[PDB]
């Protein structure tokens, strides 16, 4: 109700988390979110990554017809990086500047 | 490197003396070596340092000073004559053989830099050899020479560590 007053034509899409590969707890939280919206997304950032690809990974729920107990799985997705004019200007300004140091460490560091 | 090892060997021998006076050949070597290094002020003071009694005793010392007087006035055509007026024994002779070459190369550098046109008569007296350079210089070194007027025309032919030292000083 708060954000509906400012962003009028914007709606709930999913949720996000920080961690490594998807965990079972992520599946329970996805089940909980599914009660709010029919088809929720699932973003996942990995601040502890150790490689040169963007840690952000977008998943999507899939319901299986496995015999006996019924389970739900995550299917990966391919995402774009669309930006608007002001967002692009701000991101360029933030990433270009390097005078960010403060504290004990030298500016050389 | 090898030559420098012999230079400092003779330096200290004069300082330690049984009576403040060293052997005559040690005095002569230092005076001749000073000429080779073009250090004229210390060569002049060394001559003033030698006592008059030993100075008159050995005329070999005087022969070094007569040459030194000419090079002190920068008399290039005259030094070549004083270096041959006397005869130096083989013990000091090789040093003179190197001073003559040093003077010869000094004239070559001075002429090529301070002169745009020089008479062949004067240039020969500078370099020291008016014997065979008259014909050899035209075709080998490329200096165009004109006869009759006798004019020679000389022609002209790790950091990152230092920078971070500056910043580490300025910021602290």
């Amino acid at each position: 109700e708060q954000f509906k007053q400012v962003f009028k034509e914007l709606e709930f899409l999913g949720w996000y988390t920080t961690g490594g590969p998807p965990d079972p707890s992520d599946i329970h939280v996805h089940k909980q979110v599914c009660e709010i919206i029919e088809s929720p997304l699932f973003l996942k950032l990995n601040p502890m990554t150790k490689h040169t690809d963007l840690p952000v990974s977008v998943f999507e729920s899939v319901i299986d017809i496995i015999n006996g107990e019924a389970t739900m799985l995550f299917a990966e997705l391919t995402y774009t990086l669309a930006t608007e004019e002001a967002e692009r200007i701000g991101v360029d300004h933030v990433a270009r500047m390097t005078a960010t140091g403060s504290g004990e460490n030298s500016t050389v560091a | 490197f090898s030559f420098k090892k012999l230079l400092d060997q003779c330096e200290n021998q004069e300082l330690e003396a049984p009576g403040g006076i060293a052997t005559p050949p040690v005095y002569g070597q230092l005076l001749a070596l000073y000429l080779l290094h073009n250090d004229m002020n210390n060569a002049r003071y060394l001559w003033k340092r030698i006592p008059p009694a030993i100075k008159s005793a050995n005329s070999e010392l005087g022969g070094i000073w007569s040459v030194g007087q000419r090079i002190w006035q920068r008399d290039f055509p005259g030094i070549y004559t004083t270096i041959n007026a006397h005869q130096w024994s083989e013990t000091v002779q090789p040093i003179m053989e190197a001073l003559r070459d040093a003077t010869r190369r000094r004239a070559f550098a001075l002429v090529s830099q301070a002169y745009t046109s020089i008479i062949a008569d004067d240039f020969a007296a500078f370099v020291g050899l008016p014997v065979e350079e008259a014909v050899k210089g035209i075709l080998e070194q490329g200096w165009q020479a004109d006869s009759t007027t006798r004019m020679v025309l000389p022609r002209k032919p790790q950091q990152l560590a230092r920078l971070t030292d500056y910043v580490a000083f300025l910021e602290n």
